C-alpha cells in the first residue's frame, strides 16, 4: 500500500499528468522510473540538469518541457564555477553597478470575531 | 481513515459523519512537510555558484584538512563531518503512519558546504557580496585583524605563532566532540521527541476510550447494530482526537524548528560570509572568521575568535 | 515596476495570508452540516421528532461536535498569529536598520553592499526596495604584504599594495585606483627580516624634493 499523487502543470497550459506511487515498487503497482520516493509513471527520466520545478524527493524534480511532455531529472544545485586561489596575487574591481532588489513581508492578518 | 478504521467498512462509512477533520489533518501535516525543505533551503543554498575545493589544504601555515572533504572516504566528508554523522519503521508504517524523503540528499548538502568553504578560504567574503575575488590567505587574515582593532603588522610578525595556535585549536575540536557524547544532544533531542510522538500515536490504538473492545471487528461480531454503534463511536472519537493532538504538537514543534533554521541562516550570512561586530553572536571573543560543517538534521559552525591574554598595568592620562 | 508586473508570484506571501484565513472560515461553516452521530444536523428536527429524554442526547452530540470545531479554529488562528507576529517583528527591525540607517549586516538589507532602502505600502504587509553596490570587472594584480625600504618594513594605512606588472602602487580594496607609495600613505613597523613575502621598492618622501 501507499499514497498516490498526481504531478501536473497548470491546466491553463496542459492537461498532461504523471502519477507517483509513494513508497511503492514499480512491479507492485500493476515511462516507468524508480526513485527513492516511490515509482513514477508517465514522466520521462533524462540525464540533463535543470532548476527544480515540481519537487518529488531525493534530489528528483519534474517539469513540463518541450513535442511537449513531462520529464524527470536530478535537480541542479547551482552554476558550476571555480575560484582562483593563488598566494601572490589579488583581484581588484575596476568598475561597479547599482542594483535594486525587492523584499516582501506580511505584517498583519484579517481580524475576525465569532458568536459562539 | 486507515489509522482510525483500518479495513472495517462499517467504521469507514460512519467516519464520514464527523465532518472534514481528516482533510484538515492532512492540510496541517502537508504544510509542515513542505516547510521542512524550505528551512534547509534557506540555510545552505545561499550561493548560486558552486565552487570546487582547492588542490591544497595548507595555506601559509594554516591547516584546513579537518574541515575540507577527505577524498579517502567513500562519502567524501571531512574528518569533523564524519564524526558528527557517526554520533547522530514497519511497526508505524503498518498503522498508516509513513515518512517522506527530503528533497536535498546528504550529498547535495555536502556540495553546498564545500562551495562555502572553498569561497571562504580562497576569496574571503567577496564571494558573498559579489564576484569571488582571490586573495592570499595571510592577507585575508590581516584584514580580519584590522576589523577587530588590531594593527595588521601584529599578524605578519607573528604568522608562525598564529598559524600554530589555529592548527592546534582545530585539532582539539574533533577530540572534544569525540569524547563528549552529549555534544550533539541538541540534534539528538529533536529526533527523540518526534520518535516518541509517533510511538504514542500508535499505542493509543490499543485504548478503548470507554468502549467494550479496542478492536472494531471484535464489536460488530458480538453486538447488535445499535449497541455496536455506541462502542464504535467511542473508538472513532478517541482515535480522531488522538490524531488532532498529534498534529497540534507537530505544528508547535515546527514553529520552534523554523526559528532555529532562521537563526542558522542568519549566522551563515553574518559569520561565514562576512565578519561580525555583534558581541557573542559568532562565538565569545573578537570574531575573525567561521567555517560551516554538515550534520544530521542541522548545521554546525566552527567559530574562530581572537582572545586577549597576559595584561599588564600601566599609568595613563587623557591628554598630554 | 516591470518585475512585479511580469512575476505575479512575487506577492504570493501576502496572498497566502488572505487565502489561509479565507479557508479557515469556510471550513468552519461547512462543519455545521455534520451530524456527529445525531439523527439530523438540524436542531429543530431533533426536537420536533423526538421526545425530551432522547432529543437532548442527540442535541448533546451536535453541541459537542460544534464546540470542538470552534476550538480547532481558534487554536489554528493562535498558531498563525504567532507566525505573523514574527514577520512583523522582522519588518519593524528592517525598517529601523535598513531605512532609518545603513546596515553592515551581510545580506540583511539585500545582496551586495547596502547603501539605502525605501519602504512601500502593500495589502496586509510592507515592501522594501533595497539599493546596493555591486563590484564589477575585476583584474589580476601582483601583491605583497609589505614594502622594504631603508631596512624598514612599510605597511599600507588603508589599502593594498599592487603591481600592475613592474611598478608598485597602493590602492583601495573595493575599487582600483593606483597611487604612488609615499610616507603619508604607509606606516613603519619592524625590519625587513620578519615579513614573509616582503619586496624591495623605494618609498617616496614628499619633503626631500623641496629641501
Ligand atoms: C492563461 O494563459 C494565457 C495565455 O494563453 C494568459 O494570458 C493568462 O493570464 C493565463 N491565466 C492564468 C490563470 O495563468
Ligand atoms: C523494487 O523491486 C526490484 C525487483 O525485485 C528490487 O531489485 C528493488 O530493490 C525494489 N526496490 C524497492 C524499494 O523495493
Ligand atoms: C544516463 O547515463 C547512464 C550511463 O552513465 C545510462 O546508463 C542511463 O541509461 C542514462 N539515462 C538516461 C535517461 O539517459
Ligand atoms: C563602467 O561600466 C559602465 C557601464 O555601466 C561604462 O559606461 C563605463 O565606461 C565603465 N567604466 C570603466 C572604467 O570600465
Ligand atoms: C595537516 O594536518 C594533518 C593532520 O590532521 C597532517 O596529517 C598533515 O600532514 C598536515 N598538513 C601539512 C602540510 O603538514
Ligand atoms: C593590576 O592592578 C590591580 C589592582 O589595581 C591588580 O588587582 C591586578 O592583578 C594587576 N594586574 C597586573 C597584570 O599586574
Ligand atoms: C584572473 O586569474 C584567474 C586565475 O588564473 C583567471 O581565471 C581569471 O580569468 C583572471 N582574470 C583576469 C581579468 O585576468
Ligand atoms: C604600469 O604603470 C606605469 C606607470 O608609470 C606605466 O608606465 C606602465 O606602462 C603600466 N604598465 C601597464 C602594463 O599598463
Ligand atoms: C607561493 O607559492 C609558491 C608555490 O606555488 C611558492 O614557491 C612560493 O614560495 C609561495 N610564496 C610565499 C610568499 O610563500
Ligand atoms: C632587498 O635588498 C636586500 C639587500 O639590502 C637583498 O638582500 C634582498 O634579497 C632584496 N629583496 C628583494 C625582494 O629583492
Amino acid at each position: 500500500f501507499g499514497g498516490v499523487s498526481v504531478i501536473t502543470p497548470g491546466t491553463n497550459t496542459s492537461n498532461q499528468v504523471a502519477v507517483l506511487y509513494q513508497g511503492v515498487n514499480c512491479t507492485e503497482v500493476p515511462n516507468v522510473f524508480q526513485t527513492r520516493a516511490g515509482c513514477l509513471i508517465g514522466a520521462e527520466y533524462v540525464n540533463n540538469s535543470y532548476e527544480c520545478d515540481i519537487p518529488i524527493g531525493a534530489g528528483i524534480c519534474a517539469s513540463y518541457q518541450t513535442s511537449q511532455s513531462i520529464i524527470a531529472y536530478t535537480m541542479s544545485l547551482g552554476a558550476e564555477n571555480s575560484v582562483a586561489c593563488s598566494n601572490n596575487s589579488i583581484a581588484i574591481p575596476t568598475n561597479f553597478t547599482i542594483s535594486v532588489t525587492t523584499e516582501i513581508l506580511p505584517v498583519s492578518m484579517t481580524k475576525t470575531s465569532v458568536d459562539c | 481513515t486507515m489509522y482510525i478504521c483500518g479495513d472495517s467498512t462499517e467504521c469507514s462509512n460512519l467516519l464520514l459523519q464527523y465532518g472534514s477533520f481528516c482533510t484538515q489533518l492532512k492540510r496541517a501535516l502537508t504544510g509542515i512537510a513542505v516547510e521542512q525543505d524550505k528551512n534547509t533551503q534557506e540555510v545552505f543554498a545561499q550561493v548560486k555558484q558552486i565552487y570546487k575545493t582547492p588542490p591544497i589544504k595548507y595555506f601559509g601555515g594554516f591547516n584546513f584538512s579537518q574541515i575540507l572533504p577527505d577524498p579517502s572516504k567513500p562519502s567524501k566528508r571531512s574528518p569533523i563531518e564524519d564524526l558528527l554523522f557517526n554520533k547522530v519503521i514497519c511497526a508505524q508504517k503498518f498503522k498508516g503512519l509513513t515518512v517522506l524523503p527530503p528533497l536535498l540528499t546528504d550529498e547535495m548538502i555536502a556540495q553546498y558546504t564545500s562551495a562555502l568553504l572553498a569561497g571562504t578560504i580562497c576569496s574571503g567574503w567577496t564571494f558573498g557580496a559579489g564576484p569571488a575575488l582571490q586573495i592570499p590567505f595571510p592577507m585575508q587574515m590581516a584584514y580580519r585583524f584590522n576589523g577587530i582593532g588590531v594593527t595588521q603588522n601584529v599578524l605578519y610578525e607573528n604568522q608562525k605563532l598564529i598559524a600554530n595556535q589555529f592548527n592546534s585549536a582545530i585539532g582539539k575540536i574533533q577530540d572534544s566532540l569525540s569524547s563528549t557524547p552529549s555534544a550533539l544532544g541538541k540534534l539528538q533531542d529533536v529526533v527523540n521527541h518526534n520518535a516518541q510522538a509517533l510511538n504514542t500515536l500508535v499505542k493509543q490504538l490499543s485504548s478503548k476510550f470507554g468502549a467494550i473492545s479496542s478492536v472494531l471487528n471484535d464489536i460488530f461480531s458480538r453486538l447488535d447494530k445499535p449497541e455496536a454503534e455506541v462502542q464504535i463511536d467511542r473508538l472513532i472519537t478517541g482515535r480522531l482526537q488522538s490524531l488532532q493532538t498529534y498534529v497540534t504538537q507537530q505544528l508547535i514543534r515546527a514553529a520552534e524548528i523554523r526559528a532555529s533554521a532562521n537563526l542558522a541562516a542568519t549566522k551563515m550570512s553574518e559569520c561565514v560570509l562576512g565578519q561580525s561586530k555583534r558581541v557573542d553572536f559568532c562565538g565569545k571573543g573578537y570574531h575573525l572568521m567561521s567555517f560551516p560543517q554538515s550534520a544530521p538534521h542541522g548545521v554546525v559552525f566552527l567559530h574562530v575568535t581572537y582572545v586577549p591574554a597576559q595584561e599588564k598595568n600601566f599609568t595613563t592620562a587623557p591628554a598630554i | 515596476q516591470d518585475s512585479l508586473s511580469s512575476t505575479p508570484s512575487a506577492l504570493g506571501k501576502l496572498q497566502d495570508v488572505v487565502n489561509h484565513n479565507a479557508q479557515a472560515l469556510n471550513t468552519l461553516v461547512k462543519q455545521l452540516s455534520s451530524k456527529f452521530g445525531a439523527i439530523s444536523s438540524v436542531l429543530n428536527d431533533i426536537f420536533s421528532r423526538l421526545d425530551k429524554p432522547e432529543a437532548e442526547v442527540q442535541i448533546d452530540r451536535l453541541i459537542t461536535g460544534r464546540l470542538q470545531s470552534l476550538q480547532t479554529y481558534v487554536t489554528q488562528q493562535l498558531i498563525r498569529a504567532a507566525e505573523i507576529r514574527a514577520s512583523a517583528n522582522l519588518a519593524a527591525t528592517k525598517m529601523s536598520e535598513c531605512v532609518l540607517g545603513q546596515s553592515k549586516r551581510v545580506d540583511f538589507c539585500g545582496k551586495g553592499y547596502h547603501l539605502m532602502s525605501f519602504p512601500q505600502s502593500a495589502p496586509h504587509g510592507v515592501v522594501f526596495l533595497h539599493v546596493t553596490y555591486v563590484p564589477a570587472q575585476e583584474k589580476n594584480f601582483t601583491t605583497a604584504p609589505a614594502i622594504c625600504h631603508d631596512g624598514k618594513a612599510h605597511f599600507p594605512r588603508e589599502g593594498v599594495f599592487v603591481s600592475n606588472g613592474t611598478h608598485w602602487f597602493v590602492t583601495q580594496r573595493n575599487f582600483y585606483e593606483p597611487q604612488i607609495i609615499t610616507t603619508d600613505n604607509t606606516f613603519v613597523s619592524g625590519n625587513c627580516d620578519v615579513v614573509i613575502g616582503i619586496v624591495n621598492n623605494t618609498v617616496y618622501d614628499p619633503l626631500q624634493p623641496e629641501l
